[PDB]
């Protein structure tokens, strides 16, 4: 299935005042891996989206709502908020409801004017998993899940936040074929985001 | 009949455009009022019948649950303009987003609905102008007059239609930015009084106000999320109230 | 299913079971398959149960549309109208509908509609999985002309029978009769026709 | 998934499990699957959650238009013929199945819907994967004339039934009531039987536990 | 001076009630040179004066076969004759693929009425400017036709049309106790046709360069004489 | 015959552009002056009434991406509809290229459309003219103007609308070759202050030049009370 | 009357200040102009007649047929631009046949009026057509008997007990009034085809200059189990025989 | 499902001389086992000195006989009546056949 | 131009819906309606003046659906235009909502229909005044009124055509009198006669059963009368012994 030829994993973690998105650096084709560096996490103004599956349709989408918002901001005058930037992908994945995209994309931010951290999931076709603990996605969700609901506690602090979300998505990756080769975090706040690349198994 | 019927003269005018707002000019006056706590937007009801049910029709339209119009000019193609408004509020923007279009730009799609009507082959400008007052998370409150060009530009007050020199007079005069609802409201009134011949009652006024979020108009209780229309008219009763102790 | 219609003498009687299965599951043991698309024109449902009722759906509606403006359209003209739905849409529906009306020239008419949309006007129909197991009931036991009383007991005869070795069908027992007096329906439960 | 909606004597009640499930994982165990047409008007959906998502916003909001043109309270029957009307357009292939619920000016009135198109109408009804276990405790305990009390009862136990005799269904009860002469009220976790107990440790990691290779700071 | 206000397109009645470019269409007709048909029980004939533009040029067709068993005569607008015999040698196509049938020439006349008819009734075209005689031999024997701009066709047993055709149609009103019964005898026929275009003759003579002559009958099927072919007759 | 919009005049002359262009010359004022280091606009705007909301609105500037803004004389609604174009012009570009779109080449887009009208369709022009401020690393900073001839000439100073031939005399007169974007201001304000028919409430104002923090560029709407602060500085207080 | 418009007649589907039409005024004219023709409803029938303008003895008499039928049990015939006429008759072959496809049974007469009513005003509401040059008398018999109809180049049409159009038509409904006000319990069909036959030959009086010959169709239960049919044989020359007694 | 093609059985021939051709058909036409027809001639003089026989799917067939002599009809009213050649008629046969490529008159054409 | 076509004058106006206007006049007759506690009932003049017609086919009201009639005041084929196209609306209503069209919906509707030919260059207005009646399900007895301008709204009670301010005066002062804005009786045919009766005296003429056609619309349905029941109404309302 296309959702599979590339690899890649996704995770998106609440904490207080924060929120933080991690994904893999691997696209290989089956069993041969070829690139080390393909991020699968964007941002529009503050809001992030991360998406996993066919490399192809990631980046599309990547500028597809790049196009979007940007329209978005130009015409409303203020940036997209991450709840209506969820509406947003659902919408625009729907209306290729019997041609999707093979992807699994996840939105995670900050409202600027409530200062709630907000995440979100969604399938192929724009189904939202409203879910505000963690959101998971990509060939090792499993896994994924297995680690999420086992490492992850409510408001945690950034610090905090940042190794559980690390030790979840290293510790899935190494039991997936297709996701791994490398790692980045964003740990986001309202005045700060860091994004750092973790060190991880290469093969 | 597919070439344009609105089209420049020498003098560079776009006549069609011109006798448009001649009709508008030629209307019952209608006039906004923005406070700092809501909009009030008002209009007269004249009857063209006495046997006739004045409440069976509505010169001041719900747009989305925080945006209203009122209007001056050709009823009808006021009319047609607040079914197209819905719809555009929820194609272009609510099915998109999950959310309701903010004020400036749905004034500015129904200006672009009639911007196309001065210039599509085949077609008179329509001969309304709109009030609409509305209000949004990013913006609060805003009032916007439309006109059969399909320029808009943003008002504290004004008025449009017959008695509107006046009546912008008036307003001129009475306004100022510490207005409270209530204060927009009571003025709309005494400024509707003037233009107003024959009865003056609550029968005879269209008052409608953007102000708070009505939690007992939303229908259904449980998404406390959820947040009441603020968009409300004066019942009959109301606007007599007021009328009396005025 | 197990649906029929039969003429008497002074019109027609529709009669259906009331099981709608999905699978060996009853999805509604209730369901009403008797269905109106004009006063004294009915229909009786079997097949694809999205194909019947969106069927007799469009043809309430050109019968409406018929009426304000040709007058009241006969019963055979509502049998023509299901037809060219049912045999112009044939690679794309599963229904076997059967039309039934009254009016005072004819009293009672019965057109059955089979799958790919030939049309049979009948004294009496029946259809649905149902009816296979009652022919040779039918057949013997169907007269011209029968009161309303002795069409009654014929259905009902008949339906309890196609229930008893149908497992598609089942439930209660249904029926509308179209005379001049009117329409009128009635049921039958099991406890009742199951003695029979 | 588990649906179900019961008729009382004033109104109707809806119902629904709160679990979605990619295969056999549970992706949100806490989703909402109580969706409002209109403010009178709720159903509750089973089978494509994109589907039954989508499909309830396009009536939704079709639904209102037509309720502003017409000046007129939205009614069952008018979402009903919509949505039948879409879904057998697209022939099956928007895998949405309804309960609809609801009250307006004629009355209250309770439907089912499936993706090809077919409708059906009663005073109880179940749908979903958790549907058999749910029409079971209907099929044991439905009466005629039931109040707003014991339909909530009613419907509440045959969520449970599919909550736990259904793998495809669980968690929590969200229930909305539709009465005649008053407000809908949607009751999101009327019932929420199923908490994780405490963990037996936190596994929150010392501070620099995870290796990393390089950092900077991103400007928004 | 009047009728310069209501006669601008087809689709403008006058005060009276007239369509005035349909009227100004049949005089598009008198511009065309003479041509006759006429009829027994047994044959049709049409006989044509064809013009040259000067002595260095060929003589204009004036008669085209629409199917072995029908053709016709034009005056006026040639472009307006080639459309409308192409129609008809579709029409009569079509009845012999579809029906295995040969058209009968009455319903020859009202497809070609019909077709006129509708550019006669909408803004954007015009009518046909031209005359057509239309002979032809069916189940029920030999028929002559005339076509006019308006659409209306006529079922005749001669006349003539174009340019000085009074003449013609005059003999054949004075000879037709004679022509209709020349039966069996298809050259005595084509000789009445011949004296009839004769009549509308003005200091000009009948050559073997502008005389066309056409003939279907019984047995007979639609034939067209030009050149040496007619000289017989002359 | 001249409302016909896509026939030639027997002078081989189009009446309805010409016409376009005389309702233009009745439009709010607007200017353009591009220094070495930046860009400046400048549009008086026509309506003005006391009641008028002056903030919140801007109604002759407008941002077509974070690299491009116009000024606008004409129908403001014909406008808006040319803006929309031009704003998804300039995002395809971006999701073709990767790259941001080249002033010029959304400048020729417009004009196209604009030319189009006048060749082809029936329908009236726009009755638009346009000054397009922007920045892009092939050309550096730029203006431009497009009118409904759909011709379209680059500027280092220029106005639109009411009393051109005045304003283009005094830009003529005090313009340097190679200004600083803070005098190009003042020039701008004095300019629009000899053709006044001058308030803030009657003025919007915008600038594009490079950040200074650092080595970007950036587009500036001047709200209300700026464009006070900047009345007083330069003496027209 | 103003007879002619000045202004408000050069085109189709534009009113003239007092609300007229006058180009369909004017297709009227042209309708005057043409040959005489009837109906005559009888008893379980109908029955209609044409004159027809013998202009030459070039004519091939019996041919030119003016009569037609549509479906198998209506008659049609019309006075003005006979092609026209059959342009419109076309047109009701098509309504009629896509009738009996939906519905089964024949287009019944109050039906088929209406299609070619509908049509027929069609054609007064732009001016990329003209109106129809014809005032058509047609009818039949259906489920509800027999039942003959005019309609007019506006569109109008009514029921008639006996329809006159045409030059003649002046006194042909006067002939027509006489049969009514002498006929109170019914005329049967074969009486009304005489009674036809005599009412054209009285109408004929007004083009005398010219030579004519009679055309007479029926459709009656009786008589053609209600179906169309041309009176012909013997029961024609019969009516030609009693019209020219009179 | 529907197969659009049959087989009619029968054979064909065709041998020309110096100053002659001779084009010869069988006259029975059949189905599976069956005999619809001990004579159905499938050799047909199509004009201007032409005969043509299409043999396979006599459906098929049929059609394209038809349509060739169509073609003549119109060649004629097309020229004053020339004669078309054999070379001529069979670049047009060619072309009636080739227009059916994806979806072909199932027969052997010998003129 | 706008002597011709919908576009505006310099005064702002629409000459051809004004000369629409006009034309609803043309033939000479007055509808008015009433509503009762529990039914609405519309009456209009008949003239058949020509002895050939069969009176039976002539009309201008219309059952458009079950439950809505239709009284049209203008040119009998602009009208059946009209008839025909409300008809094909309310029937497409029910089948796409599921309910039958309200009476003030179908008015509406038709009064967009209109607006749009006073929008649009090259369609003509109908010249014609279609007033709407029947009993709504959740209005009651209702009548809505549209005309060429596109213009629509719901009457207490409404007349139209060539006398219609005497009509409509002689209502209103009915009104004022009556303190309510129906007529008090649960007898259609009550309702009926005082239609007739105060069309008698608005008009200054009497009628006979030929004179008027009437419609009527219930609850259950809008249904017209025969010259037979009209005659009974008549009849009902005599003076004389
Ligand atoms: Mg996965
Ligand atoms: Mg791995
Ligand atoms: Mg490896
Ligand atoms: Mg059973
Ligand atoms: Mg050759
Ligand atoms: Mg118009």
């Amino acid at each position: 299935d296309p959702s599979s030829i590339n690899g890649g994993i996704v995770v998106a973690m609440t904490g207080k005042d924060c929120v933080a998105i991690a994904c893999d650096l691997r696209l290989g084709s089956q069993s041969l891996g070829v690139s080390n560096k393909f991020e699968k996490i964007f941002h529009y103004g503050h809001v992030f989206l991360g998406i996993t599956g066919l490399a192809t349709d990631v980046t599309t989408l990547n500028e597809m709502f790049r196009y979007k918002t940007n329209l978005y901001k130009l015409k409303e005058e203020r940036a997209i908020e991450p709840e209506t930037f969820t509406q947003l992908v659902s919408s625009s994945l729907y209306e290729r409801r019997f041609g999707p995209y093979f992807v699994g994309p996840v939105v995670a931010g900050i409202n600027s004017k409530s200062g709630k951290p907000f995440i979100a999931g969604f399938d192929l076709i724009g189904c939202i998993d409203e879910a505000k603990d963690f959101i998971v996605s990509g060939t090792a969700s499993d896994q994924l899940f297995g680690m999420c609901e086992s490492l992850y506690e409510p408001n945690l602090e950034p610090e905090d936040l940042f190794e559980t979300i690390s030790q979840a998505l290293l510790n899935a990756a190494d039991r997936d074929a297709l996701s791994g080769w490398g790692a980045v975090v964003y740990i986001i706040k309202k005045d700060e985001v860091v994004k750092r690349y973790l060190k991880m198994r290469q093969d | 009949y597919s070439f344009s019927l609105t089209t420049f003269s020498p003098s560079g005018k776009l006549g069609q455009i011109d006798y448009a707002l001649t009709a508008v000019k030629q209307g019952v006056t209608s006039l906004g009022i923005k406070a700092t706590n809501g909009v009030v937007i008002a209009t007269e009801k004249k009857s063209s019948s006495p046997l006739a049910m004045s409440e069976t029709l509505s010169k001041v339209s719900l747009l989305t649950p925080d945006i209203g119009a009122v209007y001056s000019g050709m009823g009808p193609d006021y009319r047609v303009l607040v079914d197209k408004s819905r719809k555009v509020a929820h194609t272009s923007y609510k099915r998109i987003y999950g959310e309701y279009p903010p004020t400036k730009l749905l004034v500015s799609e129904v200006a672009k609905i009639m911007q196309e009507a001065t210039q599509s082959g085949g077609v008179r400008p329509f001969g309304v102008s709109l009030l609409i007052a509305g209000h949004d998370e990013f913006n609060g409150f805003s009032l916007y007059q439309v006109d059969p060009s399909g320029s808009y530009f943003p008002w504290k007050a004004t008025a449009i239609g017959k008695g509107s020199v006046a009546a912008k007079t008036f307003l001129e005069k009475r306004w100022n930015d510490e207005l409270e609802l209530e204060d927009a409201i009571h003025i709309a009134l005494l400024t509707l009084k003037e233009s107003v011949e024959g009865e003056f009652n609550g029968d005879t006024i269209e008052l409608a106000i953007i102000g708070d979020e009505n939690p007992d108009l939303l229908g259904y209780t449980g998404i406390p999320t959820d947040k009441g229309p603020r968009f409300r008219k004066l019942t009959s009763q109301e606007i007599n109230d007021r009328l009396e102790a005025l | 299913t197990s649906i029929m219609a039969v003429t008497f003498k002074d019109g027609v009687i529709l009669g259906a079971d009331s099981r709608t299965t999905t699978g060996a599951y009853i999805a509604n043991r209730v369901t009403d398959k008797l269905t109106r698309v004009h006063d004294k024109i009915w229909c009786c449902r079997s097949g694809s149960a999205a194909d019947t009722q969106a069927i007799a759906d469009i043809v309430q509606y050109h019968l409406e549309l018929y009426t304000s403006q040709y007058g009241t359209p006969s019963t055979e003209t509502a049998a023509s109208v299901f037809k060219e739905l049912c045999y112009e849409n044939k690679d794309n529906l599963t229904a076997g509908i059967i039309v039934a009306g009254y009016d005072d020239k004819n009293k009672g008419e019965v057109y059955t509609i089979p799958l790919g949309g030939s049309v049979h006007k009948l004294p009496y129909a029946i259809a649905g999985s149902g009816s296979t197991f009652i022919y040779g009931y039918c057949d013997k036991n169907f007269r011209e002309n029968m009161s309303k009383e002795e069409t009654v007991d014929f259905i009902k005869h008949s339906l309890s029978q196609a229930i008893k070795w149908d497992g598609s069908s089942g439930g209660v027992i249904r029926m509308v009769v179209l005379t001049a007096a009117g329409v009128e329906r009635l049921i039958f439960y099991p406890d009742e026709y199951e003695q029979l | 998934t588990t649906i179900v909606g019961v008729k009382f004597n004033n109104g109707v009640v809806i119902a629904a499990d709160t679990r979605s499930t990619q295969g056999p994982i549970v992706a949100d165990k806490n989703c909402a699957k109580l969706h409002r047409i209109s403010p009178k008007i709720w159903c509750a959906g089973a089978g494509t959650a994109a589907d039954t998502e989508a499909v309830t916003q396009l009536i939704g909001s079709n639904i209102e238009l037509h309720s502003l043109y017409t000046s007129r309270e939205p009614r069952v029957v008018s979402a009903l013929q919509m949505l039948k009307q879409h879904l057998f357009k697209y022939q099956g292939h928007i895998g949405a199945y309804l309960i609809v619920a609801g009250v307006d000016p004629t009355g209250s009135h309770l439907f089912s819907i499936h993706a090809h198109g077919s409708t059906d109408v009663g005073y109880y009804l179940s749908l979903g994967s958790g549907s058999l276990a749910a029409m079971a405790v209907l099929e044991s305990h439905w009466k005629q004339d039931l109040t707003k009390e014991e339909a909530i009862k009613l419907a509440s136990d045959a969520i449970q039934a599919g909550i736990w005799n259904d793998l495809g269904s669980g968690s929590n009860v969200d229930v909305c009531v539709m009465e005649i002469g008053k407000d809908a009220e949607y009751l999101r976790n009327y019932l929420t039987p199923n908490v994780r107990e405490e963990k037996q440790k936190s596994y929150k990691f010392p501070r620099g536990t995870t290796a990393v290779l390089k950092e900077s700071i991103v400007n928004i | 001076m009047f009728r310069n206000n209501y006669d601008g397109d087809t689709v403008t009645f006058s005060p009276t009630g007239r369509l005035f470019q349909v009227e100004y269409a049949l005089e598009a007709i008198k511009q065309g040179s003479v041509t006759v048909g006429l009829r027994s029980n047994t044959h049709a004939v049409l006989v044509a004066l064809k013009r040259n533009a000067d002595e260095l040029s060929s003589y204009q067709k004036k008669i085209i076969k629409c199917d072995e068993h029908m053709g016709l005569s034009l005056a006026g607008l040639a472009p307006d004759a080639r459309v409308l015999s192409n129609y008809l040698r579709q029409q009569c196509n079509y009845s012999s693929l579809v029906f295995n049938r040969k058209l009968a020439v009455e319903r020859a006349g009202h497809l070609l009425c019909d077709k006129a008819q509708k550019n006669t009734q909408s803004y954007g075209g015009r009518p046909y400017g031209v005359g057509l005689l239309i002979i032809g031999y069916d189940k029920s024997g030999a028929h002559l036709l005339e076509f006019q701009p308006s659409g209306n066709v006529t079922e005749l047993y001669g006349t003539a049309i174009g340019a000085r055709s009074q003449g013609a149609k005059t003999y054949l009103e004075r000879t037709l106790d004679t022509f209709i019964k020349i039966d069996g005898n298809p050259d005595e026929l084509i000789k009445a046709g011949v004296e009839a275009i004769s009549q509308s003759l003005r200091d000009e003579s009948l050559t073997v360069d502008n005389l066309s002559i056409a003939i279907v009958g019984k047995d007979t099927p639609f034939t067209i004489y030009d050149g040496e072919a007619v000289a017989k007759y002359i | 015959y001249d409302s016909r919009t896509t026939i030639f005049s027997p002078e081989g002359r189009l009446y309805q552009v010409e016409y376009a262009l005389e309702s233009i010359s009745h439009a709010g004022t607007a200017i353009g002056i591009m220094a070495s280091d930046g860009i400046v606009l400048a549009a008086e705007r026509k309506v003005t009434s006391t009641l008028l909301e002056q903030d919140t609105s801007t109604e002759k500037l407008y941002k077509l991406n974070d690299k491009i803004a116009v000024a606008v004389a004409g129908l403001t609604a014909d406008a808006e509809i040319l803006i929309n174009t031009a704003r998804i012009h300039a995002q395809n570009y971006l999701k073709t290229y990767n790259e941001d779109i080249p002033v010029e080449i959304l400048v020729r887009r417009l004009s196209d459309i604009k030319q189009g009208y006048t060749q082809h369709g029936g329908l009236r022009p726009f009755g638009v003219s346009f000054i397009y401020a922007g920045y892009d690393d092939r050309y550096g900073y730029q203006l431009y103007t497009s009118n409904p001839s759909g011709n379209y000439t680059g500027w280092k100073a220029i106005s639109v609308g009411a009393n051109t031939s005045a304003a283009q005399t005094l830009l003529q007169m005090d313009y340097k070759d190679d200004m600083k974007v803070d005098d190009a201001i003042e020039l701008a304000l004095k300019t629009l202050s000899k053709t006044t028919d001058l308030t803030y409430d009657r003025l919007e104002f915008a600038t594009i030049r490079k950040g200074a923090n650092d080595g970007e560029v950036y587009q500036k709407i001047f709200k209300p009370q700026e464009i006070k602060d900047i009345l007083v500085k330069t003496g027209i207080t | 009357m103003t007879s002619i418009g000045t202004g408000y007649d050069l085109s189709n589907s534009v009113f003239s200040p007092d609300g007229r039409n006058f180009q369909v005024e004017y297709a009227v004219k042209a309708v005057e102009n043409g040959t005489t023709s009837i109906g005559i409803k009888c008893n379980d029938g109908v029955v209609f007649a044409v004159e027809k303008l013998i202009t030459s003895k070039l004519l091939v008499p019996q041919k030119n047929v003016k009569i037609q039928v549509v479906d198998r049990h209506i008659g049609c015939v019309y006075s003005g631009l006979i092609p026209d006429g059959r342009h419109l008759v076309n047109r009701g072959r098509e309504e009629a046949a896509s009738f009996k496809k939906l519905y089964k049974t024949p287009i019944p007469i109050p039906a088929f009026a209406d299609r070619l009513g509908q049509y027929v005003q069609a054609h007064t509401l732009y001016n990329s057509v003209r109106p129809f040059g014809v005032s058509t008398i047609f009818g039949g018999v259906d489920k509800n008997g027999a039942h003959l109809y005019m309609l007019e180049p506006s569109g109008s049409y009514w029921g008639y007990k006996g329809a006159a159009t045409g030059k003649g038509r002046q006194s042909a409904k006067a002939e027509l009034e006489k049969l009514v006000d002498h006929h109170p319990e019914g005329l049967s069909a074969r009486e009304a085809v005489k009674q036809a036959a005599k009412i054209i030959y009285l109408a004929h009086e007004d083009n005398k200059e010219k030579d004519f010959e009679l055309e007479i169709s029926w459709c009656s239960l009786s008589e053609t189990n209600g179906l169309h049919k041309f009176v012909k044989g013997d029961l024609l020359q019969e009516a030609i025989d009693f019209a020219q007694k009179e | 499902q529907f197969n659009p093609y049959g087989d009619n059985g029968g054979t064909i021939l065709g041998i020309a001389g110096e100053d002659f051709a001779v084009l010869a058909g069988d006259t029975r036409n059949i189905t599976d086992y069956s005999i619809n027809s001990r004579y159905e001639p499938k050799v047909f003089d199509c004009g201007d000195n032409i005969v043509m026989s299409a043999n396979g799917f006599a459906a098929d067939g049929d059609a394209l006989v038809k349509r060739f002599k169509n073609s003549v009809k119109w060649y004629h009213f097309d020229h004053n009546d020339k004669k078309l050649s054999i070379n001529s008629a069979a670049r047009n046969i060619q072309h009636l056949l080739y227009g059916k490529r994806f979806f072909p008159y199932y027969v052997h054409t010998i003129i | 131009y706008d002597r011709h076509i919908t576009i505006f004058s310099p005064e702002g106006r629409l000459y051809q819906v004004e000369y629409a206007f006009k034309a609803t006049n043309q033939t000479n007759i007055n509808s008015l309606a009433v509503r009762g506690k529990d039914c609405t009932v519309v009456i209009s003049q008949k003239k058949v003046p020509d002895k050939l017609l069969d009176p039976t086919t002539v009309s201008y009201i219309f059952c458009i659906s079950r439950t809505i009639g239709m009284v049209v005041n203008g040119p009998i084929p602009d009208a059946r235009n009209a008839a025909l196209r409300a008809k094909a609306e309310a029937a497409e209503f029910r089948y796409k909502y599921g309910y039958d069209m309200p009476c003030d919906v179908l008015a509406k509707r038709m009064a967009n229909l209109s607006q749009i030919y006073t929008q649009r260059a090259y369609m003509r207005p109908l010249g014609v005044i279609l007033t709407f009646v029947s009993v709504d399900e959740e209005l009651g007895p209702s009548i809505y009124k549209t005309d060429p301008a596109g213009y629509y709204v719901g009457y207490k009670a409404t007349a139209t055509g060539p006398k219609q301010q005497e009509i409509t005066t002689n209502l209103e002062n009915h009104f004022k009198k009556s303190k309510i804005d129906h007529i008090n009786e649960e007898s259609w045919e009550k309702v009926v006669e005082f239609a007739i009766t105060h069309m008698i005296d608005a008009l200054g003429t009497e009628f006979s059963k030929n004179d008027l056609e009437v419609g009527v619309a219930t609850k259950d349905k809008f249904f017209t009368l025969s010259a037979e029941n009209i005659e009974e109404r008549l009849v009902a309302i005599a003076e004389q012994d």
